RNA sequence: UUUUCUUAGUAGCGGCGAGCGAAAAGAAAACAGUUCAGCACUAAGUCACUUUGUCUAUAUGGCAAAUGUGAGAUGCAGUGUAUGGAGCGUCAAUAUUCUAGUAUGAGAAAUUAACGAUUUAAGUCCUUCUUAAAUGAGGCCAUUUACCCAUAGAGGGUGCCAGGCCCGUAUAACGUUAAUGAUUACUAGAUGAUGUUUCCAAAGAGUCGUGUUGCUUGAUAGUGCAGCACUAAGUGGGUGGUAAACUCCAUCUAAAACUAAAUAUAACCAUGAGACCGAUAGUAAACAAGUACCGUGAGGGAAAGUUGAAAAGAACUCUGAAUAGAGAGUUAAACAGUACGUGAAACUGCUUAGAGGUUAAGCCCGAUGAACCUGAAUAUCCGUUAUGGAAAAUUCAUCAUUAAAAUUGUAAUAUUUAAAUAAUAUUAUGAGAAUAGUGUGCAUUUUUUCCAUAUAAGGACAUUGUAAUCUAUUAGCAUAUAC
RNA sequence: UGUGUUUAUUAUAUGCACUUGUAUGAUUAACAAUGCGAAAGAUUCAGGAUACCUUCGGGACCCGUCUUGAAACACGGACCAAGGAGUCUAACAUAUGUGCAAGUUAUUGGGAUAUAAACCUAAUAGCGUAAUUAACUUGACUAAUAAUGGGAUUAGUUUUUUAGCUAUUUAUAGCUAAUUAACACAAUCCCGGGGCGUUCUAUAUAGUUAUGUAUAAUUAUGCCU
RNA sequence: CAUCUAGUAGCUGGUUCCUUCCGAAGUUUCCCUCAGGAUAGCUGGUGCAUAUAAAUAAUCUUAUCUGGUAAAG
RNA sequence: AUAUGAAGAUCAAGGUUAUGAUAUAAAUGUCCCAGUGGGCCACUUUUGGUAAGCAGAACUGGCGCUGUGGGAUGAACCAAA
RNA sequence: UUGUAUACCUAUACAUUACCGCUAAAGUAGAUGAUUUAUAUUACUUGUGAUAUAAAUUUUGAAACUUUAGUGAGUAGGAA
RNA sequence: AUCUCGGUGUUCAGUACACACAGGGACAGCAAAAGCUCGGCCUAUCGAUCCUUUUGGUUUAAAGAGUUUUUAACAAGAGG
């Protein structure tokens, strides 16, 4: 909001001249916020103000004396033409649905076409369509070749007011590297694809640059006939030449006598105007605006929670009556039991063939009596427990 | 007016360069120093100076000469040249894009100018590999 | 100048009846044009929502004249606005150097009445017309009421 | 219809479409109503624009008492007090006016000053450079020095906004207001019934010597 | 006076319902004021003809003569007008000068306007495609990469999209008209105010008005208008949004007349435009359209635009009685040959491919035969391998050295935002990187860049079969305990 | 609960390195067969109501409409193409957008010029900031400091008072049940106050002032009715 | 015959793109009202006040009051 | 006859918020917002009528506005949206 | 036909799963040597931490991505 | 069977009239007094705008200002 502190636009000479002896701050203007919503709503009420009323004819598809046959003569119930030996009688007139009939609601002369638009509100859009031809990255966003242009604000002698023919103006535009987007209007221009040829708009090309100026010793004379080129005053400055089509960021060439006048038209941020009487320059919802240097920023980090990071899928539901792993990890305990069953099943299993096998009684060795003779012959190992454990 | 965050929302549904395609719901955008060419936030223009762009070659069919960063010592009012910097990688595929790893200290848009560079290497590739074919 | 893509014409292409139901779908006038009929059966239309039509409460002036009724008001709440902007404290400092010659026909206003809350100082109106209460504060606090055209 | 609705009053029933008034010509009316200021005065000599006199005084009622705004007349006697010249005035431009009969003598004050502050601004180019009596100046010609053809020649005005703000500070703090027009009221609503006992009652000793 | 804004959808008016509905003031645009009748104007002081002199348009003119004949005393001129005047008187300025005319030229165009198809800058420069056509694509020393011009890059034409081929366009020139009027000449008319002041003094009649009656209005015990009845006054008469009577006050001066400007404009004369329509649209009419045609008549009233760049508008032969068919021919193309741009659907003649007693057909879902179509391996197990070869940068090669260009982070100065803060330029500083140059070395074993050689395989891919896991689920057996 | 008598059973005491063992934190992943995406063009596998045709089983009435109910023996519709129906305006309302904000809005005009646009701007006016009453009158409390005054319900606030967790410059921080304050923002609920109207009434009106009892001379000098 | 005139119609007919979400009413009062309104109900849209108890609100149990129908006479 | 009433305004003292189950988020405004204001069927209760696929009501559920399964068939039945 | 028995068949219902939407909730925004991860030197605890040297992923149309749940009839009608 | 000022019930849209009610402010009747009498023991017995017309203030206006008549207006009834 503040304004200033990019502070020393640079005037250029004819030859591009990296500086001269001259050094203007920002006219402040150009921190005066761009909204590019009110804008775009401003141009549109505004270029409306240009049209021109359309009407059909008052009088046209009732120019026939003609009414309905009712029922029942077999035949629909709209007003049909009267006489005879003609092929318009008998025909159907006057309505929408036939043919040669008034349209459904003719178009009348008095639809409001024009429009009001509070002058602070074109004020407004005024403010954000210069502080738009500033800053770079607009102008380079309406396309507008500007890789080579020395300084934003271009700011430019006084002596551009003064070039007289085209000859000289477009060596002006090719020494300050301004004719690579005049090259860039001339591969613009084609024919509309209406409709709009045959209602004299067929067409040329795209827009260019914008030389506001403040006297004009020959310089619209001479900037005249260059495709894209137009040249403004600085007291006047049209929104509808500033920021063409309702989009910010036209590539504009001041002069310095153009851009001494920019804290006397619009305000300052500390005064107001001195030509646009009671005028300030439109605050900011927001002075830092920089989202980048305010999300780092030590005053905010250092309050914050903690991102804590770990992101949770984490779906799928087990079956812990035919799993075990699910049924053991939400119950443990399940593990005890149903490993103190599975261990007496396999000793009943042990006492059974044995006590089948007392016909056979074969082996004692590897083969059907591994699982039933080994643990027939471990509960030596379990003589120990009541032998050995009596020493404590 | 000075903010890339302003910046963005200015120009994120209509600039010169955003390229809407009919049916996969955003991912284009033509500006000359991308590197991955979507529309995202500040794989965009102007960045006011990350803007990094690898491109070919100047002498075609050489190497990944890449528009750097244009950082801080002007303004960013650019050039006649006054805000670019420019410095171009050659001789290899493995000892350029690490002398562009390595002309990237700070890491943020180096990976998608590591693969917009071995992209450009491979784009020109063609001249020495993929052959007669008999 | 309207949309019309945002109306709703263009959505109910095509829905049979625009809106309107099947049933009693839309005809030209069914219930009367315009006021008509509010003794009878918009009755209830009219009171509720608009009582005190139809009747007659009376005095009638054969050409009013708005111009004798004028009479521009202003509260004591405001009256120190009226005096420049520095003034308003420069006098607290505290030195009773000055009572402000106050003079409201200059100002467009007319009578002087008294909502206030106003301060501990002397001033000097100069209405036309007094509300009493007015002249009851401004004399509690030193002033007077000039009574001046 | 259904309710809430300030209820309407449209003069629409009358078929108001042939009376329908349309306005674009309003860009047009005022290029040519400039144009034509513009030629009126190129046609002029060195008078003014607009350009006669037109006096100063007082709308009519309550409401723009205070108002001062723009004449059409003065009045033959106040032309008669500055030294003019009622058929004389109408050539130099005095708008001379005389359905307008002069009230008050501030009124004619108020635009005496104004009789002879213009004519104090007025040079006369004269007939046959003799000189009989401008009396302003030879070469303050309008061959040489004049050419300039103001626009409005205007009120001045001149603060009334207003405000030189003057503090005494004032000593009333006994003399009443908001009873002194309780009385200046019931004064005038019983002017008659006490003009009528009047008559009454102080025409009782007239009958003794009668 | 009139027009716009506001007053105001207000005051009022109204089956006080539906509804209706002004004006003063205020703000603008524009401004311009006057003339009669009637008096102590105080010599008909006037006018029209006609004739005769005699001016200089092709004059319902100019002057004079006869004052010839008439109008005129039942009232012509001058003065003078309700906003009133006319004479005396003063007092203060005061002629041979002015205003308005026509005549005349100041001025060797001297200005300004409007109008003139009389006049214009720069490419048809060199190649592609059309090789039907270039206006399209490419190219054109540097001047800071316009080929040139440009105060002209509006539009239109020309075989495609043209600033530069043509008309125009921009600025102008020339040409024509008109307006200007320095002087001189003649015919008129005239030669102020007034602090002030005595006398004289004419102001519109079956008309205001009132009653009634009718319509009209916002106008309410009357807003305007009219008919009838009644009919004035001269400190009178009208009005002051409530009728009447008294006493006031304010305010105008009706019953006669002229008057520019701002304002309106579906017509006419001439123009310019457009977020308009694009041949069932836009006028009814894009055309020989208010036509053809219908009606006794008043009236009703259509449909219908498009070959091609150029008619090059199909010579000639054969067949036929023949329009024509067939072959030629022109053309970039006759699927452009007069339904002449394109050429849709409905509806079908012929061809081709299947099938046919199976709700009348058509249909849906899931398949099917035939036809046609679409998509699909980029290197290992229990590894983007060990080896071995091959090439080349010659800042890199590891480094060392140099020359720059920025980044980041310190410092400082000038600017904004004056104290710090920040941000912007302009300098300097450091470490680390990167760019181009040289060299134990060019490969000194490394660096970039390619190829056969191991482990479990062609592994990867798709389509399957297998085997195991997990979810949801179906069926079947029986190892024991309790009641 | 307690303790031993006791006889049984679970849990903890598995560190270091490695590996083709669960949730892969909705796991589907492996072995093997077929088949090479040929320089231009085949083939293999899977798929496809493309507009059909063939074949078969299931489904299947004709749409629009008004109607309690339509396939209806209700009406319309033989078929195609083009045309064809919720608009403009005045006024108001709510809602949302935007600008400014005790304001606001130039838009009738006038300027300044560059062109029916854009730019600047005087004085008004509308609406708002003050209402009520038929009208005449009258007109919103001593907040210079109480948002409606007071109360209740109250989101928030270094507020503000009172144990531990956490980093301990042994500080300071952040989180809960608590002491407060605040208009306690807004919004609801209630009780008041004020302007006006109308009606009761307390005006002995004590009174209070003022044209009047004072003189000077129009004026300023007294108490009283 | 032409115009006023596109006279009016509480009545018949038609009212033109897709998907997504929410989802009626045939009742109240009143009307020269009964083929129609206006009205309330039912609907949708748009919010707003309160998201890392002891706020309340709706069918049963308990406590209490109410009732003259079935049955009974 | 009480400046003990009765209402109100304050300080004191009160374990465990005083059945159950639920929370489709509930509260509150505005457009008074659209459509609607012919209904019809059924159990149960009902009145008129000899009766009626008739007339009129109470109650809740349905069709209207709704496919799908079952009743061969079918607005409403049974099941299920 | 009446009373039963098992076993089957059958919805667009129910359960699970895949996918679409809608609803409702939740996460994410130090890019400067920001965050990690695998190695490679030292203070040291046994072990971890820090400096340094070895590859990547991330400028999430902040109207975007990511996570989890439920849900789905519709004329008149409203809304995106 | 009075004067007044609201409020409530019914009908209801929670509109009107009307009918009932429960109060406050008077002023009066009966009664020795308590008592609470605001028509009829309770449930029916009735009526907008405009107009006309009384009563009423001891009134407000007729918009240049007084005076009286006239007219109007406002409160409460009646005429339907």
């Amino acid at each position: 909001s503040l304004g200033n502190a990019r502070p020393l636009v640079s005037v250029y000479t004819e030859k591009n001249e990296p500086a001269k002896d001259k050094n203007i701050c920002l006219p402040a203007v150009f921190k005066a916020p761009i909204r590019p919503d009110v804008v775009n709503e401003v141009h549109q009420l505004l270029r409306r103000n240009n049209r021109q009323a359309y009407a059909v004819s008052e009088l046209a598809g009732h120019q026939t004396s003609a009414e309905s046959w009712g029922t029942g003569r077999a035949v629909a119930r709209i007003p049909r033409v009267r006489g005879g030996g003609t092929h318009r009688s008998g025909q159907g007139a006057f309505g929408n649905m036939c043919r040669g009939g008034r349209m459904f609601a003719p178009t009348k002369t008095f639809r409001r076409w024009h429009r009001k638009v509070n002058v602070n509100q074109r004020r407004y859009a005024l403010v954000s369509a210069i502080a738009a031809s500033g800053v770079p990255a607009l102008v380079q966003s309406k396309g507008h070749v500007i890789d080579g242009v020395s300084e934003f604000p271009l700011v430019v002698s006084d002596e551009v007011q003064k070039v007289q023919k085209t000859k000289q103006a477009v060596i002006f535009l090719r020494r300050l590297k301004i004719w690579a987007d005049i090259q860039k209007v001339y591969k613009s221009q084609r024919f509309r694809a209406g409709r709009g040829t045959m209602r004299d708009r067929r067409r040329i090309a795209r827009r260019g640059p914008l030389v506001v100026y403040d006297k004009d010793e020959g310089l619209r004379k001479a900037f005249r006939n260059i495709p894209g080129i137009e040249t403004i005053n600085v007291d006047k400055l049209n929104l509808l030449k500033l920021a063409p089509g309702g989009h910010v960021g036209r590539f504009v060439i001041w002069t310095e006598s153009a851009f001494a006048r920019l804290n006397d038209l619009f305000g300052t941020w500390k005064k107001p105007s001195t030509l646009k009487k009671g005028y300030n320059l439109p605050q900011p919802k927001m002075a830092n605006t920089d989202l980048s240097r305010l999300l780092k920023s030590e005053e905010i980090r250092k309050v914050l929670r903690d991102p804590r990071k770990r992101v949770f899928r984490s779906v799928r539901r087990l079956n812990p009556l035919t799993n075990v792993r699910q049924l053991i990890k939400l119950n443990p305990y399940a593990e005890v039991l149903k490993r103190r069953a599975a261990l007496a099943a396999e000793k009943r299993t042990v006492a059974k063939v044995l006590a089948k096998a007392k016909k056979q009684n074969v082996e004692l060795a590897k083969s059907h009596f591994a699982n039933v003779a080994t643990k027939a012959a471990a509960n030596r190992a379990k003589l120990l427990a009541a032998r050995k454990k009596k020493v404590a | 007016a000075t903010s890339s965050h302003l910046n963005w929302l200015i120009i994120r549904n209509n600039n010169a360069f955003l390229l809407k395609k009919r049916d996969v719901k955003k991912p284009f955008s033509t500006e000359p120093n991308n590197l991955a060419s979507v529309s995202s936030y500040r794989y965009s223009g102007i960045v006011h100076k990350k803007t990094l762009g690898v491109v070919p070659a100047a002498d075609k069919k050489g190497f990944t000469a890449v528009l750097k960063k244009g950082k801080y010592a002007q303004r960013p009012a650019k050039n006649t040249v006054r805000v670019d910097f420019k410095a171009g990688p050659r001789r290899s595929l493995k000892k350029l894009k690490n002398l562009l790893i390595g002309s990237k200290y700070r890491k943020d848009l180096t990976q998608a100018a590591l693969r917009r560079a071995s992209a450009v290497l491979r784009s020109q590739k063609p001249a020495p590999v993929k052959g007669k074919k008999a | 100048m309207s949309n019309i893509k945002r109306k709703k014409t263009r959505k109910l292409r095509g829905h049979v009846s625009h809106g309107h139901g099947r049933i009693g779908k839309h005809r030209k006038h069914p219930g009367g044009r315009g006021n008509a009929g509010g003794m009878h059966h918009h009755r209830i239309n009219f009171d509720k929502y608009h009582p005190g039509y139809f009747g007659k409460v009376g005095m009638r002036n054969f050409h009013l004249r708005r111009q004798h009724k004028f009479r521009p008001e202003i509260n004591l709440d405001k009256l120190w606005s009226l005096v420049g902007a520095e003034k308003f404290a420069e006098l607290e400092k505290e030195k009773s150097t000055k009572a402000p010659v106050i003079d409201l026909v200059k100002f467009g206003y007319y009578k002087l009445l008294g909502r206030g809350h106003l301060p501990a100082r002397p001033v000097i109106v100069k209405a036309k017309y007094f509300s009493k209460k007015a002249e009851d504060k401004i004399k509690k606090a030193g002033g007077v009421c000039l009574l001046s055209a | 219809g259904k309710g809430n609705n300030m209820i309407p009053n449209q003069h629409y029933h009358k078929w108001w479409q042939r009376h329908v008034k349309t306005w674009f010509n309003q860009p047009a009316r005022k290029v040519r109503r400039h144009a034509n200021r513009v030629k009126k005065a190129k046609a002029v000599f060195p008078r003014p624009a607009s350009g006669a006199l037109r006096p100063v005084v007082r709308c009519p009622t309550i409401r723009y008492h205070t108002k001062l705004r723009a004449g059409r007349g003065f009045t033959l006697e106040e032309l008669k007090g500055a030294g003019i010249g009622a058929n004389f005035a109408k050539t130099i431009g005095i708008a001379v006016d005389r359905r307008r009969k002069n009230k008050s003598l501030e009124s004619r004050q108020r635009n005496i000053q104004r009789l002879k502050e213009y004519r104090s601004k007025l040079i006369l180019f004269p007939i046959n450079e003799k000189k009989i009596r401008a009396g302003e100046s030879s070469l303050e010609e309008c061959k040489l020095a004049t050419q300039l053809k103001g626009p409005v020649l205007p009120i001045k005005n001149e603060q009334p906004a207003v405000v030189e703000f003057r503090e005494v500070t004032k000593d009333e703090k006994k003399f009443k207001a908001f009873a002194t027009l309780r009385k200046a009221r019931t004064d005038a609503r019983l002017v008659g019934i006490r003009a009528k006992r009047a008559k009454e009652a102080a025409e009782s000793e007239d009958a003794a010597k009668g």
